[PDB]
RNA sequence: AUAUAUUUAAUUUUUAUAAUUAAUAAUAAUUAAUAUAAGUACGCAAGGAUUGAUUAUUGAAAAAAGAAAGAAGAAUAUAAUUUA
């Protein structure tokens, strides 16, 4: 595909929100600085700069400088405060003893994702009742088939992870041959995720569905329905008349004569052709749903693929000038999920291992917002309460029944279903049709 | 507990309607010579008044088992503690002739409808303003700050309406009087023949009706809207 | 996380070298004393770039820029705190 | 000539259709229609269309300022069992308003409940003439 | 149970949050198909550039003074401001994130020099309850007894750090006496020397004190004695400042305020009790020229 | 091939070559029978002032060779229950959530008695990042 | 052919007007049950019914696009196309033929899928007749209002409105 | 560990004020602990009490240099804390208010920087902070009535007869060690204190520096101003009779005695009250501000006594500002 | 709930799979029932081979199969020998149901009521013990 | 009303694996409904702004390294749903 048509202009970039602030590299002397402004000087830091070694090299008007009163007692009473006062001085600790490499990063960890096939189709209500249409990936045996980075370059290292197990006598005789080099299960298909250093994973690592956490959002790429030879009505349709957009050389007012026409059909010329079977994209989809038994996760939308396409998921770094990862959201499984010791899912049912992420929306969207609402029933008594001030509590008249009752209301609502299940297994065993 | 407006509650009320007819909600005890007479009256088969008659026996039969009230069941009811504080404060406002109608059981979108005549733009915006102020504690927006119409003035107050108005309009409006003409919502009524303005061949509907409101006036229509529709 | 204090009220970018002092109750605003003391709130914005080629020179102490002596070794001034080409 | 539409790529190629056996798709939409029904979104149903048509069924829907409540008779069913794709078409008509909604199951604002327990097939039929009639009625002449 | 602000909250108080995810507006990715290979969390890190990651190898760019190859070059400003490591790229290539390879060295922090190990500093609690004008906001933060001046008998070192004036008028408050001695008759020539100390004078007779006459006194040298000025401070010590062919009324004025703040603060150290700078009528005479200059322009 | 098609494909195989060449002199220690990885200096001067009076971050990371092996080989350790169990926040909290009511004062239209501790609403919309010398959200 | 020079399209102020989709295989309006966003707005010159107490019988519409999805944020203004005739004689009655008034959308024939995934299908096209002020002329009115009604824009018309869906 | 005790107690100053149990106790009482330039520095003597944990509920720290805590005559308002008592598990809220200046700002501030820009000497800052004993009903906690009788009667406090006596211990020790035995006191000290500021008024009053002016005002407090400001704190104290003494106080009251007035009415909660004395203020800067105080309609419906003719119509907001 | 990329029942390449998308599509007739399939080049559908139209396609058909049950094979050329093949199989299905109403629809469908008569004579009998893919198909090199 | 040449849009059929560069579709001078800043700032007064949020307008895109004369379905959507 790669595009390379006219584009649409109701998709209304805003680039102007999208540039730091803007920072010269001559403004990175000693009063721009927010911290001490320290000097290499070799092998020690230092307040002042390199005095030349041979004086003949010191210049008629520069002045070297060995002590000055004013550095010194700024450095030496912002080093005692932050020594003295930590908590108070906490964000000025990122200075000096900085993050170590291997743990994960805010704004420079980026991990692999894994391979899914399209499954299935449903449909699923949230709680303020807006329907989502979702499609239903199957994740079958991802594992970390390979590691790669060519000439040992810098930020070009990458892993390769398989999807599916299948026999010996499926792939091509090449095909068995990497797989028989790399050492791992002969995988279906293999796709590269480009990662940095403290993101690898051992090579045959398993990777689980809970690997993505139930609401983050994904950068998706599968293989569109193919529709074949199709024409210019079907694709891009309503175009292709006539020679549209095109800038050239004309007379805005009768002054002056000269023109420049066209002598060819120019690049990018939309035609008929080949439709779909192309590599698509899809950026910032939201998780809805994480089935960790039979390893399926749940998009809101619909995809113009076929059943059985292989579509591979990885995270979306940044949205709208902020991070993914991050404290606020949460935090993933870095660098994969790794499952405890303890767990064993042949023993859960697939009712137990599912994950939902929270509303993707604030308000019914079939009404408004209450902003916008003529009138409304505010009836919320579990889901929240922003009625602050809470008031005065009961004053107790004896601790004995005041213990009585929350003891009665802790053992009341511990074990609620688990124990009555058991309960109702004993009696079932115990019974023997008598 | 507390009312919309901070205001302590005694009155209780019934979640389900007061026009049903549900045996949960019978509280005579029956009675066996009842219940022989009621059978041997039943012994003559005879067709109810509406249209469908085997909807209407359903419908009937559904309202006596109470199902109807299990699904319409909404503990979402307007409290008459807070009609009254928006009563004192238009009274302190002095604002004349309110008249408040409870419209739970009708077909509608409030519980309670309140009406007020104000004399002049700026006592209206006054009035507007005080019922916003007392519903400050729960309210999410304000009033319009420009009168986009300077004789009618509406605030919402939870499912409680307030509309300020001034004689001319109120007159000419008489939601009041139709509010309280209307009669409350009988699952009955979907059992008639459905309307639907057509002109044909003679002027009537095999399975519809045709019924001009045209020619007749507001509260002609107010009182002869379920009449009509019973009658043919 | 939560809802923090700490991210309500923002801090001056003062720089190092400009700075008065890293003391808790220096951290603020320099204006925010006159302004305490006049009982008014002041909202001027953008006060001042730093220029468009901003060149400063070394600053001397106090004491030492003003009564410096002129004590000369080879070819070199020579101070308790500073060296410099004499000619 | 400058670009390119199609990708031959192994990846986007190759299809796991043939191994779908070791994955059950229907078990799983069970799974998902009986999670609703203990959730209280749905509840399980069984019929066939000849003895499901034309029962009344009450709707509320939960719509600010105040709850919608409707009576309308079915028109057709999109499912026998119970489904997450059950489907429900429903001929409603109030005081001078007539209205077909296709109300889906498993929605927590769309509580809809079938009272009639039986199919009134003669009910179903002049409900549909009534449909019928009242839309041929509406249009514009 | 303990509770929290959440979306839900904001949202019965009023408010609600911006979409993330669905959402028919633009959700600001300008690296989703213009920056190639790998990309980092950190939004926005390429757009400077031109919004790609291509050509990276190069070393050298085009560059100012203090970017990029000037380290190699002297320059008075950067050769004490900026250490000759810390160059990079200039231009639109700043620097917002950077990736290498590596064992990182962190080399030790800076020591405060000229300190004796064991001792314990006075600390000096500065706010801005204090003025500004006071010395105590330019006096040191961290003061040790090595560096007390006994020989002049301070309790505590001197200030560090100068206030930054244009002294257009005299305060004579810590001056004990000011003599200017100058000579009868006019130079032939244009004496500047002796119109800068007769400004001088002038400037001290009208200074800023409640009577300056009783502290500035004037003088003539027949014996053809250069005109000098002579500020004895309130414990005895004289400055003579240097009247040089050049120097103005204001340079005069100038110097004598800089020795008169340097003075202030030895005695402040030694223990004096000084007068405090306040509002008088001097000051209101200053306000009505400022006043008139601020109706002019 | 055009102009910078041609100089391109001159010069990937002179610039791997230059690499190659550089790479040699950390080769040079390991045959010494002393292997030293390459040690960069940090960067103590990474928070700046612009022109504007604006906060500037300059982020730097250093890749461990060390690391990276043992992040090869070794196997991860096991995920957190609270982390695999939560789940991600679909929507951003603001930093500075504005209020508009407390029960405080107990006259709640004297704007006087407001607590300091609420958000003003334009600390509300203009807090859309982190306080100055904090970097981490 | 203005401009002489490169001839453009006169159609320009009508693009802005119309709310138009290409006809290609990923752009398609559709029926409204495909879901949310796939029913084909009211072009103009389509007639509906008027159902307040008022003189007027049928409108028709003059906007080039007209629907429930943006019926808060757009002005549809109409022409009184049919007007009641009174043998036997206020503001309502004084409707007569060719004027314009502004019209709120109540409910339509083709099919209209809710974020809900409740469709509708209604029995026939409704609106009411506003003034400029959005202010209905009617005291009353005889069909149901749409949930797309309960907005601000219509504050007054959900005041005279008794039943929603 | 205790680094993290530590940070626990910091993060005690990032805790919100809405979650803060402020109203957890039924009974409460407030008491005024002085007027301090610098009030960190008693917030510092409170937090560092025997009697309290070291860990509070709530901590606002007082910076008067921050943007949004400058005080001003509608200043920004009150910073809270919220502490702790170890034994009787009682709280303590500390208030300092920030919003009791009667003083105008300067018509023309750059006249005023160019008078106070090189001054060396500042005066000092009347900011009032006060303290509200929350306590639970008790019968045998608080040492029975006569305990706090007699602390009452030996030390001239104004204790209730079942606050807890470590509360009383924890305020007590908190004053002397600050050094403001004298400045706390309660409603029997603020009306005394109210009494000797009538009588200084009916005084003649000594110069201060330069007389005030609407273009360069005088920083320094004057008498007017003192009893202003402590009808503020005597009706902050929960004066039972504080708007009969409003009303006595307001006809012999210049205008920044009228603006404390007018503010003392609005703590108290009289609306009415507030409205008769905006309605009495002559026009100018002092009735704009006393205006500006409130969350209002119009500014007409506190200004103008008798309904001004718009329109040929009349508004009426007695109803708005009754009760 | 919104609507897929690509709305409406929209003829997509021949070897292109299932979309499982909701989509309002309705089939012509049963096409469950034997004898009762459509052509086309999907794969629910059987390969329609080529035909003046679906009444000569449909004709074409009835004469194979008659022709198949009256001598137990048929050579034929191109596409028409798979849906031969599941036409076959779709007489054997009515003959083993044996129904009046399989017996009419055969019927309906053949050219020869004695060949009708003849399968649900043979076919039950000879193919009791299998379960499906009665006939063979052997594509032959010339 | 013509594909003859040029030029374009496609294709040369699993390539385990987009990305070191060439070239190339979306660089805000938006518009409308609400609500909040606020019934604030600013106005003699009646009055009354600026303003980052939701809808409204419904879309998503990766180039070249493997063995080739059937239907890329043994075709009635299963990689053989029993099979003589
Ligand atoms: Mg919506
Ligand atoms: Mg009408
Ligand atoms: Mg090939």
């Amino acid at each position: 595909r790669s595009g390379s048509g006219p584009g649409d202009k109701r998709i209304r970039t805003d680039w102007y929100r999208c540039y730091p602030s803007l920072m010269r590299e001559k403004d990175r002397d000693m009063y721009h600085c927010y911290y001490p402004y320290l000097f290499d000087h070799g092998d020690k830091m230092s307040l002042y700069p390199k005095i030349p070694e041979n004086p003949r090299e010191w210049q008629p008007e520069q002045l070297q400088t060995t002590y000055d009163a004013i550095r010194e007692d700024k450095y030496d009473a912002f080093i005692r405060l932050r020594e003295k006062f930590p908590e108070l001085y906490q964000d000025t600790r990122a200075w000096d003893n900085p993050p170590p490499f291997g743990e994960f990063n805010m704004f420079y960890s980026v991990r692999f994702g894994m391979v899914g096939v399209k499954a299935f189709t449903c449909k699923d209500y949230d709680e303020l009742g807006n329907q989502f249409d979702c499609t239903a990936f199957w994740f079958p045996d991802n594992q970390v088939v390979k590691h790669s980075t060519r000439n040992g370059e810098v930020g070009t290292d990458k892993v390769y992870v398989g999807a599916m197990n299948v026999p010996v006598e499926f792939h091509k005789p090449h095909v068995a041959a990497f797989y028989k080099a790399a050492g791992v299960p002969v995988k279906h298909v293999c796709a590269g995720f480009p990662i940095t250093p403290d993101a690898y994973a051992p090579v045959g690592t398993k990777l689980d569905v809970r690997h993505f956490k139930p609401g983050q959002e994904v950068t998706i790429t599968f293989q569109n329905t193919d529709y074949g030879f199709r024409g210019v009505m079907f694709r891009h349709g309503f175009d292709g008349g006539y020679v549209w957009l095109g800038d050239s050389r004309w007379q805005r007012r009768p002054g002056a004569m000269g023109t420049e026409g066209q002598k060819r059909i120019y690049p990018g010329h939309r035609m008929a052709g080949q439709t779909g079977a192309a590599a698509e994209t899809y950026q910032g989809v939201p998780v809805w749903r994480i089935d960790y038994k039979n390893s399926l996760i749940y998009l809101p939308t619909l995809l113009d693929a076929d059943v059985g396409t292989y579509v591979r998921f990885s995270d979306t770094i940044n949205t709208k000038g902020l991070t993914l990862w991050n404290e606020h959201r949460g935090l993933p499984a870095f660098p994969t999920f790794i499952p405890p010791e303890d767990e064993d899912l042949s023993k859960l049912a697939t009712d137990e291992c599912q994950l939902k992420s929270p509303p993707l929306y604030m308000y019914f969207r079939d009404e408004f917002p209450a902003t916008q609402l003529v009138s409304q029933a505010d009836v919320e008594d579990a889901k929240s309460a922003k009625p602050a001030t809470a008031p005065p509590k009961k004053k107790v008249y004896d601790m004995k029944k005041y213990y009585e009752a929350r003891k009665k209301y802790r053992q009341s609502m511990q074990k609620a279903r688990k124990y009555k299940l058991m309960g109702l297994r004993t009696k079932a065993h115990e019974k023997q049709e008598e | 507990v507390f009312s919309r407006l901070n205001i302590p509650i005694s009155s209780h009320q019934e979640e389900q309607r007061t026009n049903s007819r549900s045996a949960l909600r019978v509280s005579a005890s029956d009675t066996l010579e009842e219940t022989i007479q009621q059978p041997t009256s039943t012994g003559s088969k005879q067709p109810l008044p509406y249209d469908d008659e085997r909807f209407a026996d359903m419908l009937l039969e559904m309202e006596v088992e109470g199902s109807l009230d299990e699904t319409w069941q909404d503990g979402r009811k307007a409290y008459i503690e807070d009609v009254k504080e928006i009563l004192e404060v238009l009274r302190s406002l002095k604002v004349r002739d309110i008249c408040a109608i409870d419209v739970s059981n009708k077909t509608s979108n409030f519980d309670y409808m309140l009406f007020g005549t104000c004399e002049g733009p700026r006592h209206i915006h006054l009035a507007a303003w005080a019922v916003q102020e007392a519903d400050a504690l729960k309210r999410v927006c304000k009033i319009r700050r420009k009168q986009v119409d300077h004789t009618w003035e509406v605030v919402p107050v939870g499912r409680i309406i307030v509309n300020l108005m001034q004689e001319s309009l109120r007159e000419e409006l008489s939601l009041e009087r139709k509010w309280a003409v209307t009669k409350c919502m009988d699952p009955l009524s979907v059992a008639n023949a459905p309307v639907s303005e057509g002109r044909s061949v003679k002027a009537h509907g095999l399975w519809t009706l045709t019924l001009n409101l045209q020619d007749l006036e507001d509260f002609e229509v107010d009182y002869c809207k379920d009449v009509l529709l019973t009658q043919v | 996380l939560s809802v923090r204090t700490e991210d309500f009220f923002s801090k001056e970018a003062i720089s190092h070298a400009r700075r008065v002092s890293w003391a808790p109750h220096t951290t603020e605003k320099k204006q925010g004393a006159f302004a305490k003391l006049a009982r008014s709130n002041f909202g001027d914005p953008l006060p001042s770039s730093f220029a468009q080629e901003p060149y400063f020179e070394e600053e001397i102490e106090a004491h030492r820029k003003h009564h410096r002596p002129d004590v000369y070794i080879y070819k070199y001034n020579v101070s308790p705190t500073h060296f410099s080409l004499r000619e | 000539g400058y670009t390119r539409e199609r990708t031959n790529r192994h990846f986007f190629v190759a299809r796991a259709n043939a191994f779908f056996s070791r994955l059950p798709i229907a078990r799983v939409q069970r799974s998902l229609a009986m999670e609703a029904v203990r959730e209280g979104r749905m509840r399980p149903w069984k019929y066939t269309k000849e003895q499901i048509l034309g029962a009344p069924v009450t709707c509320n829907f939960e719509y600010n300022p105040r709850p919608v409540r409707l009576i309308g008779t079915v028109m057709d069913a999109h499912t026998e069992e119970t489904s997450i794709k059950g489907g429900l078409k429903v001929y409603a008509r109030n005081e001078e308003t007539n209205m077909m909604l296709w109300i889906p199951p498993g929605n927590p604002k769309l509580r809809h409940e079938v009272t009639s327990t039986k199919g009134s097939f003669q009910h179903y039929l002049d409900e549909r003439d009534k449909w019928d009639e009242a839309w041929i009625t509406g249009r514009a002449r | 149970p303990p509770k929290h602000y959440s979306v839900e909250s904001l949202r019965t108080v009023g408010l609600l949050p911006a979409q993330l995810a669905l959402s028919r507006k633009p959700r600001l990715r300008p690296h989703v198909g213009n920056l190639k290979g790998l990309v980092y969390p950190l939004p926005y890190y390429a757009m400077w550039r031109g919004n790609h990651n291509k050509y990276t190898y190069n070393k050298s760019t085009v560059c100012l003074w203090g970017e990029g190859d000037t380290r190699s070059m002297y320059h008075q400003h950067y050769a004490h401001a900026k250490c000759p490591t810390d160059y990079g790229r200039g231009g639109r290539e700043f620097e917002y994130l950077t990736v290498k390879r590596g064992k990182m060295l962190q080399k030790p922090l800076p020591r405060v020099q000229y300190v004796a190990e064991g001792s314990k500093p006075v600390w000096l609690f500065k706010s801005w309850h204090t003025p500004l004008s006071s010395p105590s906001m330019w006096e040191r933060e961290v003061q040790y007894a090595e560096h007390t001046p006994e020989h002049i008998g301070a309790k505590r070192p001197l200030a560090v750090v100068a206030p930054r004036t244009m002294h257009r008028y005299l305060f004579l408050m810590h001056m004990e006496k000011v003599t200017i001695t100058v000579s009868p008759l006019l130079f032939g020539y244009g004496h500047t020397i002796q119109k800068a100390v007769l400004d001088f004078y002038r400037r001290a007779i009208s200074a800023r004190s409640p009577f300056p006459k009783d502290k500035v006194f004037l003088f003539y040298a027949i014996d053809h004695i250069t005109p000098r000025i002579e500020v004895t401070w309130l414990d005895g010590t004289s400055y003579v400042p240097p009247v040089l062919e050049g120097a103005s009324s204001q340079d005069l004025i100038q110097m004598v305020m800089e020795e008169a703040w340097l003075a202030a603060d030895r005695m402040a150290a030694e223990g004096r009790v000084l007068n405090p700078l306040a509002i008088d009528d001097y000051k209101w005479d200053q306000l009505v020229v400022f006043k008139k200059v601020r109706d002019k322009e | 091939d055009s102009f910078k098609e041609h100089y391109h494909r001159v010069h990937l195989p002179r610039r791997l070559a230059l690499q190659r060449y550089a790479r040699q002199q950390s080769l040079r220690n390991a045959a010494k029978g002393n292997v030293k990885a390459e040690e960069v200096p940090y960067k103590y001067n990474r928070w700046w002032v612009n022109e504007e009076h604006e906060f500037v971050h300059q982020y730097a990371f250093v890749e461990d060779p060390e690391v990276t092996k043992a992040k090869r080989e070794t196997l991860p350790p096991v995920t957190r229950e609270n982390i695999w169990k939560e789940p991600q926040q679909t929507f951003f909290l603001p930093f500075a959530p504005y209020v508009r009511v407390v029960d405080y004062p107990k006259d709640p239209d004297a704007k006087f008695l407001k607590p300091v501790n609420i958000p003003r609403w334009k600390d509300y919309m203009q807090r859309t990042k982190p306080v100055i010398p904090r970097t981490w959200y | 052919k203005l401009p002489a020079g490169k001839p453009a399209n006169k159609s320009w102020f009508r693009h802005n007007l119309i709310i138009r989709r290409k006809a290609s295989y990923r752009s398609r309006w559709g029926t409204g049950a495909e879901g949310y966003g796939t029913g084909v707005p009211f072009s103009d010159q389509v007639k509906l019914h008027c159902v307040d107490n008022t003189n007027c019988k049928h409108v028709r519409l003059i906007s080039k696009a007209t629907a429930e999805r943006f019926a808060h944020c757009r002005v549809f203004p109409a022409v009184a196309h049919r007007v009641s005739v009174q043998r036997f004689k206020v503001s309502r009655h004084r409707v007569k033929p060719g004027n314009i008034y502004w019209v709120c959308l109540l409910s339509r024939r083709q099919t209209n899928t809710r974020m809900s995934g409740l469709r509708t299908n209604f029995d026939r096209n409704t609106c009411i007749l506003m003034n400029d002020q959005r202010v209905p002329l009617g005291t009353r009115v005889m069909y149901c209002a749409g949930r797309h009604v309960n907005h601000k824009y219509h504050l007054k018309a959900v005041v005279l409105a008794n039943f929603f869906v | 560990e205790g680094d993290i005790l530590r940070y626990m107690a910091y993060d005690a100053r990032n805790a919100q004020f809405a979650f803060a149990p402020i109203r957890e106790f039924p009974n409460q009482q407030e008491f005024f602990l002085g007027e301090h330039d610098d009030p960190e520095k008693l917030m510092e003597h409170v937090d560092l009490c025997p009697l309290l944990f070291a860990i509070p509920h709530m901590r606002t720290v007082v910076d008067l240099h921050a943007e949004h805590m400058i005080p001003t005559i509608a200043g920004p308002g009150v910073a809270t804390s919220l502490y702790r008592c170890i034994y009787s598990k009682a709280l303590l809220f500390v208030q300092v208010h920030l919003s009791s200046e009667v003083k105008l700002p300067p018509q023309d501030p750059e006249a005023f920087k160019f008078m106070w820009k090189d001054s060396q000497v500042l005066p000092k800052m009347r900011i009032p902070v006060f303290v509200r004993v929350v306590w639970p009903t008790n019968e045998r906690m608080s040492g029975g009535g006569g305990l706090l009788r007699r602390f009452n009667r030996l030390f001239g406090t104004e204790f209730a007869s079942d606050i807890p006596v470590d509360a009383a211990m924890a305020l007590l020790y908190v004053m002397q060690w600050s050094g403001h035995i004298k400045d706390f006191l309660g409603v029997r000290g603020m009306r005394q204190r109210l009494a000797d500021l009538l009588l200084a008024s009916q005084q003649p009053e000594p110069t201060k520096l330069y007389p005030g002016t609407r273009e360069i005002p005088n920083p320094e407090y004057t008498v007017a101003e003192r009893l202003g400001m402590h009808v503020q704190y005597l009706a902050q104290l929960h004066d039972p009779d504080i708007s009969l003494t409003i009303q006595r106080l307001l006809p012999v009251a210049s205008a920044p005695v009228r603006m404390g007035c007018a503010k003392a009415a609005l703590i108290a909660g009289d609306r009415e009250l507030f409205r008769h004395i905006v309605s009495s203020e002559p026009p100018g800067r002092m009735q704009t501000y006393m205006t500006k105080l409130v969350r209002k309609r119009k500014t007409r419906d506190l200004v103008d006594a008798e309904p001004r003719l718009l329109e040929d119509q009349y508004e009426f907001a007695a109803p708005l500002w009754t009760k | 709930g919104r609507a897929p990329p690509v709305i409406g029942c929209t003829r997509k390449a021949r070897y292109a799979g299932i979309d499982d998308n909701p989509t309002i599509t309705y089939k012509p007739w049963d096409t469950t029932e034997p004898l009762m399939a459509d052509y086309g080049w999907t794969r629910g559908k059987l390969p329609k081979f080529r035909a003046r139209s679906p009444f000569h396609r449909q004709q074409i058909a009835r004469r194979m199969v008659t022709e198949m049950i009256r001598k137990d094979y048929c050579i034929v050329g191109g596409a028409r020998a798979p849906a031969l093949r599941i036409l076959a199989d779709h007489v054997v299905e009515l003959a083993k149901a044996g129904d009046t109403d399989s017996r009419q629809q055969l019927a309906y469908f053949l050219h020869d009521p004695l060949m009708v008569d003849k399968a649900f004579d043979e076919y039950p009998r000879r193919f009791k013990d299998m379960n499906a893919k009665y006939a063979m198909m052997t594509r032959l090199k010339s």
